[PDB]
């Protein structure tokens, strides 16, 4: 189905407290599977899943690592730059920390080929400047980012992120997928169970969990009687459980003896049919 | 501008005091990236693993902070966060639900 | 693959 491959870089000012830092990872869907950190002392790119650990990686490219590791230091070169030009820009003083996060990547239709480009920046948190889906033109969010526009245009740089895309992104994520199958493809379904929890005389709350589940797309919900109560219930942001599967509850509070009046809803990609389920 | 941590306190597993588990503290939605995130045992700081830095479509960041953990009826787990958007810093007491 | 940006801002 829809894969991306996406790298997510932050670089943050530490006026007084020594030169930007920067971070980079990188992900398949909800797998991470690379880190960099410039404060490290020999800073190298790390694999951070175990299939970027096997030999595939040596004859696909022998030089993978180094090459990884070789454009991070030039990424993190490039946003010390940044992060002066746009304390000019924004006209900041030297003492205040801010902050420059770039994320780029591909999206693959389910036919295999490219369905989408990202390549888009933020400064302090809000939107900076974006490559259109034309992959030739940008949206500066502001004034300062209009000056990059006008850099970046006139110097013809989106054409560098487009050839990027168009060879190295889509094959490497077509490379990943395959490489990581058992990981990647192989989705694993949220085992479902209510719990009940007296919380009053008046309301015990009945708890639909889901977990150890992948991807992390999933639906929650509670009906009763056939009446969805999205806007009457309590459901927790989708949260990891720390061994590459995620997490997530929802609870509505009902009065006693109303238990088997309530439906949890379950759905998700690695379920055949959908999850329906009550008190025990 | 800054935005406010969300915090969730959970064990991988669900909790049998008794059994070794997993206790997590997931922190979200905050910026800038600059966050103190401790797990405390009765208000002492356990020794802990964190996720590599990440953010969100919306710009916002998100760690996963975790440790090995034995839960006990004679013990209390919390996650400790102090944050620039925060007066001081949030605990959040570990409940097995 | 990672890529690094051309030009600064």
């Amino acid at each position: 189905g829809p894969h991306s491959l996406r790298y997510f870089y932050t670089s943050v000012s530490r006026p007084g407290r020594g030169e930007p830092r920067f971070l980079a990872v990188g992900y398949v869907d909800d797998t991470q599977f690379v880190r960099f950190d410039s404060d490290a002392p020999n800073p190298k790119a790390e694999p951070r899943a175990p299939w970027m650990q096997q030999p595939w990686v040596e004859q696909e490219d022998p030089e993978y690592f180094h090459r990884s590791t070789r454009i991070f230091k030039g990424a993190a070169q490039i946003d010390r730059g940044n992060l002066q030009t746009l304390r000019g820009y924004y006209n900041q003083s030297e003492d205040g920390s801010h902050t420059i996060q770039r994320m780029f990547g591909c999206d693959l239709g389910p036919d295999g080929r490219l369905l989408r480009g990202y390549n888009q920046y933020a400064y302090d948190g809000a939107d900076y400047i974006a490559l259109n889906e034309d992959l030739t033109s940008w949206t500066a969010a502001d004034m300062a980012a209009q000056i990059t526009k006008r850099k970046w245009e006139a110097a013809g740089d989106a054409e560098h992120y487009r050839s990027y895309l168009e060879g190295l992104c889509v094959k490497w994520l077509q490379i990943y997928l395959d490489k990581g199958k058992e990981t990647l493809q192989r989705a694993d379904p949220p085992k479902a169970h209510v719990t009940h929890h007296p919380v009053s005389a008046r309301e015990v709350t009945l708890r639909c969990w889901a977990l150890g589940f992948y991807p992390a797309d999933i639906s929650l919900t509670w009906q009763r009687d056939g009446e969805d109560q999205t806007q009457d219930m309590e459901l927790v942001e989708t949260r990891p459980a720390g061994d590459g599967t995620f997490q997530k509850w929802a609870a509505v509070g009902v009065p006693p003896g109303e238990e088997q009046r309530y439906t949890c809803h379950v759905q998700h990609e690695g379920l055949p049919e959908p999850l329906t389920l009550k008190w025990e | 501008e800054p935005r406010t941590p969300k915090i969730q306190v959970y064990s991988r597993h669900p909790a049998e005091n008794g059994k070794p588990n997993y206790l997590n503290c997931y922190v979200y939605g905050f910026h800038p990236p600059q966050i103190e995130i401790d797990l405390l045992k009765n208000g002492q700081k356990m020794k802990t693993e964190q996720s590599d830095l990440s953010f969100s479509k919306d710009w916002s960041f998100y760690l996963l902070v975790h440790t090995d953990f034995t839960p006990s009826t004679v013990d209390e787990y919390s996650c400790r966060v102090n944050h620039s958007s925060l007066a001081a810093p949030h605990m959040v007491k570990w409940d097995r639900n | 693959t990672p890529q690094s940006a051309p030009h600064g801002v």
